[PDB]
């Protein structure tokens, strides 16, 4: 029970060592199962780190569109201290990871966001001018 | 630029010896910037807990060496659920 | 308006007296001299005259003929917006002190002298709080040497101009 | 660190000694970005610090944007052959 | 742990058996509007209908084609009614009243519904027929293409409250329903929610006619089972975001002056009626909801792929970038940005 | 072990619980007939490019909607200014999808008859 | 002005005929000369050497960073007139060189992210302006999809800049597991003898050099430039490097480094070796590339590297350019179009040359000396200055080798002249067709250029010590 919840963190090393069956997968589509699996389990890492939101986002995105993406395309085409945790009472306000990244990114880096919306109008235009055939 | 903020929006782990070292840097010159390497010790070692571990690698090397009790008020560990009970 | 942060005092870009380190969209505006305007003219005229005249130097499908009215409008527009741009890095210099200021000095200080009669803030009073207030002026200073790259500008009444 | 790093490594041997497919070669590069994202990110707590968190999400959104160019010029690469033999 | 027990089992049943009754709610309320009756044989009033044909699925036989995965073709209907499932733990019938309390409840739903449309893409290859790949194409197609729309609308709705807590979300919709101030937004989650959930008139993934059955053309037994499973238990889940999004969730009307003449001090009987309240709330939404699906089955002629592609890519997606554009400038002009 | 966890755990037994009670009960009689794959009763490729495309430009717009996530959760936080500069981002890629509909991206005999006398 | 470009030329370009592509390419044409012009008075801003931080930290302008950009801007200029302008008004050089409708937005995209690589000051910049570069030269690469071999080519160097891409992510994310920072402006003399960063830095070098083809990974580059059309390779193989160097330069994060002291040494040695078996004329270009690119790889060994560095990339900026419009140019007296992707290919087909047009060889010597290094041209100076820099920070061994280099790539310099001034028997009689006016003035001013920039060489020493002193 306790020992479980201790090595959650070593047995998803060990699922994604053992994942990594998408190298020698006989059939591509196994190993893009296999690649979505791998992906799961790091989504299960993320929140035992801290990091729910995370794994929630990499379910949203790696998952429900580059996967998704993946599998269209392939049927078309043929260290042994424990740290102590420590309260205070400093935060009054209820910031989480997704408020403080929006925080950061809409104002002390807003040049990296405009310049990450040049990067998807490329992400845009570019298949088009490669994948479709004017006039 | 973030550095400086913290997963919740305030000033991170390591900030406060960050600032002592930036504090140095800027009143030194290159030809005295030396004069602080100890801020940046301090800042490393907040950052690694590298000879934290050390310390704590030779008292618990020299605790599993001994046969004699220890006479001093313990540390004790409790479920969850026990916070508070008794 | 009051500094969170320690910012130099009446620092020289250049030879020329600091009016305002980081001059707000208005006053840059405002302070343009008849001069920059014909900047503004110029770019404007040139820019489709000189898609005119690269058609008469080598015709694009051989025999000569006079650029359609799209690309002419396209022209003008692009045009005004590189004669804006131009204009106004030209203005912001002159707050910078980097080229000569003499007129706009002498504006300014009226301007704030005028101000301060009436009781307002020297740079105005902004719906931001001081730390978004300092987050926009550290966005906003000196945007201007990247002219060339992508186009920033000051839109923020913050209290960091350089000045006394 | 440690699943990050295997992850890496795993998919860039197998990226390297493919000769079995080129779908083998793409997800190899989705899943060492994954690696390189995951060592970021436990950095990022272990700091308590935002700014690996902000990068974290940046990859993400370029992994994807690549991702998208990536299967595009694959496509276009398709359509003079009808055929991948790799 | 006995109460967790409890609770989750309740709670199963209860969805459970209200997807077995979503069927035969369709078919008797479609036949009403073909003015026949439907099921009302197998069981008092044709009530042990879904029951009848789910023991008589549990014993067919599963056909495994030749050149089919089998394992694939038994597992992705298996995947997608789990992640079907999974998608309830979140719901509320109360303030704080669900078996998944999570600060990232709109996250997960969003998620676990982008794991939706792996049944699709994943049938077709295991079945091998050629109708159901042309079908699975299509399908994966027109749901990335209409979850865009859904994520919009989520995307929309949290400009208004600045949290990822379902509760809370519902909470603040104690003012006025989020439904009033955006009426076009909830009939646009109405008509992608149609296409999403792939029923008619937006049916072109598993249409008959087009193509004969669809992506299931394969699926005998269980399998079958769990594919239509997945399928109604997916329509009372979006059903559900709608709800909670857009209606108020389980916000019927101020009982404040009914309780203190009612009752004087707090007791299990009042809790009781309280829960009781605000589920019958929630419940009703949900009826509308479903009835309003099998109403819209009833009444229209499906499109073709290229219409639907045309229209969510064509004049939803703009309307709502348009709108992305005009709410928060609502907020900036009245000085209305919600706090955490 | 809160009902959350123990909800996500039990789903996928019940499903390999109907699973299992169909293994067991019900017959298994194949044969290569019946093996066939369903075509209308009897035994028996290339693509249009907006079915490349639709599924590719799904990526580059999920990724703009979800890059609004940290924006709506911080939107007081970020005041006037952020709002500013998301309008810009979204204007930015508003004209990525002008491009998009201005060149029909999606999408998938009239002469007359003249004699010579 | 380039984001304003980027905006409305994507809005036009959607809205305009596959006909307009060049009255289009020629409007941004002018636009470009127009801000170069109009804007270029902003360098007084870098009086004294004045460095100025931007956007909260993330950019850092100064003179050095002002120059790299107009030299970008210059470079798009010419490059955009090749596409905005026909050569020949025959139907034969319709077929040749017609520009795609969207080639224009990329290039424009892929300068964009030249720009902020050199402007980068913070590492996330530095990632984000790379992978933009990246994958716009990867569409660049990929948009002549008639060719096979541009295609095979877009697929391989999608390969190889991604996995090039993941080591530089590794590198960075080391980088802040180690200080918890994302600057290299954090570091000082302090911290480099206190820790040992020089494995983390070399491997950020070493990702970003492989990336503009470095031995010993060149041979994948000199590939793809060998299978792209030729108006594409005479882009793609000369932004990158730019834009990758002067990051490097202005870091100087890899001061005195054994590791690259070795690679460089390497790369001369197989660029200039390599490149004297070559019979195709973009391979022999390609490694004189590589060979150059040793050249300015020598300068991220050493301190003040600022005037030899930008010497040398704009003198080679110039050549290059130069070389590739006269193998253009000399593409109207083949008798053989090979295709219509790469109409020219291997060297010996400008035989007999200077019996079709004498002054086309002129220009063709004068460029070559230039590459060889014969004064007063300016591949002498550029050579000059860096051995004076290497010399003075007592790289011995490697200036030996330099010379060595020089010598023997001369030999496959010379190989294309002395293939131009031998006789052809079937010489040009007469023909009404006149070469374009203005890529003829082009040519005729970068040729100028390389051979009259000496006169100025005072003047520019001069002006460089108040603007970089
Ligand atoms: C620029 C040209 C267009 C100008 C439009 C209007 C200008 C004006 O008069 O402002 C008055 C306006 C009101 O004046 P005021 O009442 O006297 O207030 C006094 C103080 O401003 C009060 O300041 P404050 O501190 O009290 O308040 C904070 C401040 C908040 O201010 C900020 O936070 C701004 C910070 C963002 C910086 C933006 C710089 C532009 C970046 C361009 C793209 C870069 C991408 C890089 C990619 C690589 O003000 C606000 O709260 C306003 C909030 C937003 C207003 C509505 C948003 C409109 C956006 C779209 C407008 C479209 C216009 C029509 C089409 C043109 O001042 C504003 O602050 C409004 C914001 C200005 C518009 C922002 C973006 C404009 C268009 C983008 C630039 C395009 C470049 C084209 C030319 C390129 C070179 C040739
Ligand atoms: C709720 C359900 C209520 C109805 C409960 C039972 C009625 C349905 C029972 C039924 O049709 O299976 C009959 C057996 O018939 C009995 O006599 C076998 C004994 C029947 C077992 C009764 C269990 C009742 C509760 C189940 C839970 C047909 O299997 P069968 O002879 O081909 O025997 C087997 C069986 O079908 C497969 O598991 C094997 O894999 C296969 O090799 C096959 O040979
Ligand atoms: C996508 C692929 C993704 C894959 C990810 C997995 C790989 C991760 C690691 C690989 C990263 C990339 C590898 C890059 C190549 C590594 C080579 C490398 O960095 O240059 C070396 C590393 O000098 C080590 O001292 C370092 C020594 C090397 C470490 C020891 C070897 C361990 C192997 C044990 C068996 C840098 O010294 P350097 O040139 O400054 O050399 C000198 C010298 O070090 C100083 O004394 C002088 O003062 C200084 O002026 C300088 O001149
Ligand atoms: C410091 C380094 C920085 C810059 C140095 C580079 C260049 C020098 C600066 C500015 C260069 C500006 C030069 C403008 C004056 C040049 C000039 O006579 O017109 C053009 C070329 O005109 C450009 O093609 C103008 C294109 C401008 C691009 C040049 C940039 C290289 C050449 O006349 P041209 O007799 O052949 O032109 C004739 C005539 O115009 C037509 O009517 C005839 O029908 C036709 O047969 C044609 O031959
Ligand atoms: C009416 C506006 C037209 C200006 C357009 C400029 C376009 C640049 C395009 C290509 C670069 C091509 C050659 C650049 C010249 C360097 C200027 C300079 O002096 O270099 C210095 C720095 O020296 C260096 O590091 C070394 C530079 C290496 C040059 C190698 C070639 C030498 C031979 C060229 C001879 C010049 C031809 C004259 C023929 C009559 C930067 O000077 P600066 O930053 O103060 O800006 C100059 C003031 N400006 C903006 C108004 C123009
Ligand atoms: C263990 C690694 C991953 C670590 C934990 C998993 C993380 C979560 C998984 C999420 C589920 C989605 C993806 C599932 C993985 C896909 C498995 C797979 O690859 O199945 C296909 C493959 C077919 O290969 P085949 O042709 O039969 O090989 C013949 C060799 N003689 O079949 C095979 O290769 C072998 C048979 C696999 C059977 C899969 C059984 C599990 C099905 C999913 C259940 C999910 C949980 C519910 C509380
Ligand atoms: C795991 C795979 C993917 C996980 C998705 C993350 C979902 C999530 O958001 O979990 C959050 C939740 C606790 O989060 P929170 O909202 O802060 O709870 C406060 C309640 N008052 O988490 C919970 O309530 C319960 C945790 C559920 C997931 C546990 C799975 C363990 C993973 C290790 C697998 C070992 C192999
Ligand atoms: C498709 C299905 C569409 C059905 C939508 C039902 C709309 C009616 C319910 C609106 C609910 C709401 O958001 O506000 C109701 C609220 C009730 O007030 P109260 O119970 O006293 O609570 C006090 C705290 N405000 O406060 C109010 O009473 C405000 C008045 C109700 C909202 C406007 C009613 C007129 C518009 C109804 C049209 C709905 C769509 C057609
Ligand atoms: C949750 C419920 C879990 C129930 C799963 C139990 C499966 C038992 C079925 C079985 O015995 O094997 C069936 C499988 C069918 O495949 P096969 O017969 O080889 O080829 C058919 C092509 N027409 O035959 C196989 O190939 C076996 C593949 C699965 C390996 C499991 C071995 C089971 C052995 C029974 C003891
Ligand atoms: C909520 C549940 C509502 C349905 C219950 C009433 C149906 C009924 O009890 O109907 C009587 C049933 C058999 O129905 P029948 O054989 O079709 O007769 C119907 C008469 N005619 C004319 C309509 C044919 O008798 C039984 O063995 C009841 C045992 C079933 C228990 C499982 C219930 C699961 C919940």
């Amino acid at each position: 029970m306790m020992y479980l919840t201790y090595y959650f963190i070593e047995i998803t090393i060990f699922l994604a060592i053992l994942c990594t069956f998408i190298i020698s997968a006989k059939n591509p589509m196994v190993s893009i199962l296999y690649m979505i699996a791998l992906f799961v389990i790091a989504a299960m890492y993320l929140y035992l780190i801290g990091l729910g939101i995370f794994s929630l986002l990499y379910i949203m995105i790696y998952i429900g569109a580059i996967a998704v993406l993946f599998l269209f395309i392939i049927t078309l085409l043929d260290n042994d201290y424990n740290t102590i945790i420590t309260q205070d009472w400093f935060n009054i306000e209820n910031t989480t990871l997704l408020t403080t990244i929006g925080n950061v990114l809409l104002t002390n880096n807003a040049f990296i966001l405009l310049v990450l919306a040049i990067v998807l109008l490329l992400g845009i235009i570019g298949p088009i001018s490669i994948t479709m055939k004017h006039k | 630029t973030a550095a400086g903020i913290s997963l919740t929006g305030g000033r991170n782990r390591c900030f406060s010896e960050w600032q002592s070292f930036m504090h140095c840097t800027a009143k030194t010159d290159a030809k005295s910037r030396a004069q602080c390497l100890p801020n940046f010790e301090d800042y490393m070692e907040c950052l690694h807990h590298t000879k934290e571990k050390a310390r704590l690698r030779e008292i618990e090397s020299v605790l599993k060496q001994k046969k004699e009790g220890l006479e001093a008020p313990p540390v004790k560990v409790i479920p969850v659920k026990a916070i508070g009970l008794v | 308006s009051t500094p969170l942060v320690k910012t130099s005092v009446n620092y020289s870009y250049g030879d020329y007296p600091l009016i305002d380190a980081d001059p707000h969209f208005k006053r840059v505006v405002g302070y343009m001299r008849p001069s920059d305007y014909g900047v503004i003219g110029l770019a404007t005229a040139a820019l489709p005259a000189g898609i005119c005249f690269a058609e008469w130097l080598d015709p694009v499908k051989g025999k000569f003929a006079r650029p359609s009215v799209k690309f002419l409008r396209v022209a003008t527009m692009l045009g005004f917006a590189v004669g804006f741009g131009a204009a106004y890095a030209r203005s912001s210099l002159r707050f910078f002190g980097v080229t000569e200021n003499a007129r706009e000095y002498k504006k300014d200080e009226a301007q704030m002298a005028a101000r301060k009669a009436a009781g307002l803030e020297p740079y105005g009073t902004s719906s931001l709080t001081p730390e978004l207030q300092e987050i926009a002026a550290k966005n906003s200073a000196h945007s201007i040497a990247g002219l060339f790259i992508f186009p920033w500008f000051n839109f923020v009444n913050h209290p960091y101009h350089g000045r006394e | 660190m440690f699943i990050g790093t295997i992850i890496l490594v795993l998919s860039f041997l197998g990226f390297v000694f493919n000769r079995r497919n080129i779908i083998l070669a793409f997800i190899c590069l989705e899943t060492m970005l994954l690696g390189i994202n995951l060592i970021l990110l436990r950095n990022s707590v272990l700091f308590d610090d935002i700014s690996g968190s902000l990068f974290a999400i940046v990859i993400i959104i370029l992994a994807g944007v690549e991702s998208a160019i990536g299967l595009s010029l694959l496509v276009s690469y398709y359509r003079l052959r009808g055929v991948i033999n790799s | 742990m006995i109460i967790n027990i409890v609770e989750i089992l309740i709670f199963l049943v209860c969805v459970l058996f209200s997807v077995a009754y979503l069927t035969v709610a369709e078919r008797k309320t479609l036949a009403y509007m073909q003015r026949r009756l439907g099921p009302n044989f197998v069981g008092y009033y044709g009530l042990l209908q879904a029951f009848a044909d789910a023991v008589k699925l549990l014993l067919k036989e599963i056909v495994l084609p030749k050149e089919s995965n089998y394992i694939i073709l038994v597992i992705s209907p298996l995947i997608t009614l789990i992640t079907a499932l999974i998608g309830w733990v979140v719901i509320p019938l109360g303030p704080g009243i669900t078996l998944g309390e999570l600060n990232l409840g709109i996250l997960f739903s969003l998620a676990i519904g982008s794991l939706g449309v792996f049944g699709s893409l994943l049938s077709g290859w295991s079945s091998n027929s050629k109708y159901s790949l042309l079908g699975s194409i299509r399908s994966t197609a027109q749901l990335i293409s209409y979850e865009l729309i859904l994520t919009s609308i989520f995307i929309i709705i949290i400009m208004f409250v600045s949290s990822l807590n379902i509760t809370t979300i519902i909470e603040t919709q104690r003012v006025v329903w989020y439904c009033i101030p955006l009426l076009p937004l909830l009939l646009i989650f109405f008509i992608a929610s149609v296409a999403e959930t792939a029923r008619p008139p937006f049916d072109l993934t598993e249409s008959e006619s087009e193509l004969v059955a669809g992506y299931f053309t394969e699926y005998s037994g269980s399998p079958f089972v769990f594919f239509f499973l997945a399928e109604y238990s997916n329509i009372i889940l979006i059903s559900a975001f709608n709800g909670y999004l857009l209606l108020g969730g389980y916000l019927s009307f101020n009982y404040s002056y009914l309780f203190n003449i009612l009752f004087n001090d707090y007791s299990y009987v009042s809790f009781l009626f309280e829960g009781l309240i605000n589920s019958s709330a929630y419940a009703i939404k949900l009826v509308f909801l479903m009835f309003s699906f099998i109403w819209v089955r009833a009444a229209f002629p499906r499109f073709t792929y290229d219409n639907l592609i045309n229209f969510c890519w064509i004049i939803l997606l703009p309307l709502l970038f348009g709108i992305f554009l005009i709410i928060p400038s609502t907020l900036y002009i009245f000085d209305s940005f919600p706090t955490l | 072990m809160n009902t959350f966890i123990i909800f996500i755990i039990l789903i996928p037994i019940v499903g390999f619980a109907l699973l299992a009670v169909n293994i067991l009960l019900a017959v298994y009689k194949p044969y290569n007939e019946k093996l066939g794959a369903f075509e209308c009763g009897l035994t028996s490729l290339a693509f249009n490019a907006a079915f490349i495309l639709v599924a590719i430009l799904f990526l580059p717009f999920d990724l703009e909607i979800s890059t609004l996530l940290p924006y709506v959760m911080s939107i007081y936080l970020v005041s006037n200014y952020g709002f500013t500069i998301v309008l810009l981002f979204l204007l930015i890629l508003i004209i990525g999808f002008v491009y998009e509909i201005n060149t029909n991206a999606l999408k998938i005999n009239t002469d007359s008859l003249i004699y010579k006398l | 002005m380039l984001i304003l470009a980027i905006i409305s030329l994507i809005t036009f370009v959607s809205m305009s005929k596959l006909s307009d592509n060049r009255a289009i390419i020629r409007l941004i044409n002018i636009y470009l000369i127009l801000v170069l012009v109009l804007d270029s008075f902003l360098y007084l801003l870098f009086l004294n050497n004045q460095t100025y931080t931007v956007m909260g930290e993330l950019l850092i302008f100064n003179s050095f960073t002002f120059y790299i950009d107009m030299l970008i801007y210059f470079i798009m200029i010419v490059i955009s007139s090749l596409y905005g302008y026909n050569l020949y008004n025959n139907n034969l050089y319709k077929t040749l060189f017609e520009p795609k409708k969207e080639l224009i937005i990329l290039f424009l995209i892929n300068i964009l992210g030249a720009l902020l690589i050199v402007h980068s000051n913070d590492f996330i910049t530095l990632f984000v302006a790379i992978e933009l570069q990246s994958y716009s030269i990867y569409l660049i690469t990929a948009i002549y999809n008639s060719s096979y071999k541009a295609s095979k080519a877009s697929m391989l160097y999608f390969f190889m800049g991604g996995i090039l891409s993941i080591l530089i992510a590794y590198s960075i994310n080391t980088y802040y597991s180690v200080l918890n920072s994302y600057t290299l402006h954090s570091l000082d003399s302090l911290i480099i003898n206190t820790l040992d960063l020089n494995l983390i830095l070399i491997a950020l070098s070493l990702g970003l050099l492989f990336k503009i083809g470095i031995a010993p990974l060149h041979k994948w580059l000199i590939s793809i430039y060998e299978n792209t059309p030729i108006l594409i390779t005479i882009y793609i193989s000369l932004i990158p490097k730019i834009s990758i160097l002067s990051y490097l330069v202005l870091s100087n994060i890899s001061i005195n480094s054994l590791v690259i002291s070795i690679l460089a040494i390497l790369t001369l040695l197989v660029g200039s070796v390599g490149g004297l078996l070559q019979i195709k004329i973009k391979r022999l270009l390609a490694f004189s590339g590589l060979t150059n690119a040793g050249y300015m790889m020598l300068l991220l060994l050493l301190n003040n590297n600022e005037f030899s560095y930008l010497y040398y990339i704009t003198q080679y900026s110039i050549s290059h350019l130069a070389i590739f419009m006269i193998i253009i140019f000399s593409i109207y007296y083949i008798n053989y179009i090979n295709n219509q992707y790469n109409p020219i290919i291997y060297v010996n087909q400008l035989k007999g040359l200077i019996h079709d047009n004498a002054y086309l060889v002129l220009s063709m010597a004068i460029v070559v000396f230039s590459f060889i290094g014969i004064p007063p041209l300016l591949g002498f100076f550029g050579k000059l200055n860096i051995l004076m820099s290497i010399l003075n920070n007592g790289y011995y061994f490697i200036s030996i080798v330099l010379i060595v280099a020089s010598l023997i790539s001369a030999l496959y310099y010379l190989y294309l002249l002395n293939v131009s001034i031998q006789d052809k028997n079937n010489i040009l009689i007469n023909s009404n067709e006149t070469v374009s006016s203005v890529l003829s003035y082009i040519l005729s001013s970068l040729i100028i250029l390389i051979t009259f920039g000496f006169i100025y060489n005072s003047l520019i020493i001069d002006i460089f010590n108040v603007y970089f002193n």
